[PDB]
């Protein structure tokens, strides 16, 4: 909870790459993509 | 006495007529002085007794006695807070309650010594100091983030990063985050009559940062003047100890780490910017978590982002509610 916590602010612009990163990490945490998966 | 009736709803229909009056600034307090064994106020009743440390939003101008102010806990209503003068007159009758007040003591001699209270023993002495009952402070209690260890650092310099940012989001329209790059530890309430007034001076003082201290301080004053959410993150505060005897008195957010086994492998997998002074983030955490509990306003343990994010969250609007 603490890796990606510092990662969590890594996202945040102070380039297109954060704004990419961004959208994908919660993309993950959507309780839509482990359905998929499991699917 | 039809007097007294007649004033006793002068302030009552003068308070009421206007409920959205300005706050015209608040005030702290620290004294144990109950306002209801003293029958004395302009509207005669159960007075509030707001203890030590509660701010009081002194939005009128009554008379040099008694000010009218609010409370910042929820539901709070229009009361009464008697001047610190009156405090220090009415903190003064405190010690007159007892036998004497002075020098002699009363075993057993009486009728020897009277030894009349002299001025030393009236508050015209104790000037050396003379530390006032009342306190300026801002129209709302500013947020300052500290920990897990020394500001400028990678990891704590991240760790603030997520934080203000959900900030802003959540309180978008009531909040406004500010940074300042100058120093702040040397700020006290009472120095000089005028603290690097004239640049031109040239003396100890004049080449210093003091031309420019005071001038950020009305800055964060100004900033709550405005009805909105001010945060205070510079890079010259890593301890609420300092921070808790100037005029800001503001909140302090703990996001300790719980062991400091953690911090290492938080760090370590930095690079090598990291290990150049990779012992010091030990001595960091270890320098700030000895402080007492009760110092910090909020504690925020928790491993994920988001609970703590919400843990916060629900603390502000507690304030945010409270003082409207």
């Amino acid at each position: 909870g603490y890796l990606d916590w510092i990662t969590q602010a890594e996202d945040i612009d102070p380039r297109w790459n954060r704004f990419c990163r961004r959208k994908c990490r919660a993309a993950v945490k959507s309780n839509v993509f482990y359905w998929l998966v499991i699917f | 006495e039809s007097a007294r009736r007649e004033v006793e709803s002068q302030a009552q229909q003068q308070l009421e007529r206007a409920k959205h009056k300005p706050v015209a600034f608040a005030v702290r307090t620290n004294v144990s002085y109950c306002g209801v064994l003293d029958e004395e106020c302009p509207v005669q009743g159960s007075g509030v007794n707001f203890e030590a440390k509660d701010f009081l939003h002194i939005k009128e101008k009554y008379s040099n006695d008694w000010w009218i102010g609010r409370l910042v806990k929820e539901g709070g209503d229009i009361a009464f807070i008697p001047s610190p003068q009156r405090l220090e007159s009415i903190r003064l009758k405190q010690e007159q309650k007892a036998r004497r007040s002075g020098n002699p003591s009363s075993l057993s001699d009486i009728g020897n010594r009277r030894s009349p209270p002299p001025s030393l023993a009236k508050q015209k002495q104790k000037q050396a100091e003379h530390v006032p009952p009342y306190d300026v402070v801002p129209s709302m209690r500013p947020v300052v983030l500290v920990g897990p260890s020394l500001k400028g650092y990678e990891v704590t310099d991240m760790m603030q990063k997520a934080l203000f940012d959900f900030l802003k989001h959540r309180f978008d329209g009531r909040i406004s985050i500010t940074r300042v790059t100058a120093d702040l530890s040397l700020a006290k309430r009472s120095v000089l009559n005028n603290p690097g007034k004239r640049t031109i001076i040239e003396r100890s003082s004049a080449r210093s940062s003091i031309a420019e201290v005071q001038s950020e301080i009305e800055r964060i004053f100004e900033l709550a003047k405005s009805l909105q959410l001010v945060v205070l993150d510079a890079d010259t505060i890593n301890h609420p100890a300092q921070l808790a005897k100037t005029s800001l008195a503001p909140i302090i957010v703990f996001v300790k780490v719980s062991s400091p086994k953690v911090l290492q492998r938080l760090i370590r997998s930095r690079g090598k910017s990291q290990m150049k002074h990779l012992t010091v983030q030990m001595m960091a955490y270890d320098k700030l978590v000895q402080c007492p509990p009760e110092s910090f306003d909020v504690i925020l343990d928790e491993n994920q982002l988001e609970d703590a994010c919400e843990h916060l969250a629900e603390y502000l609007e507690v304030y945010w509610r409270a003082t409207h």
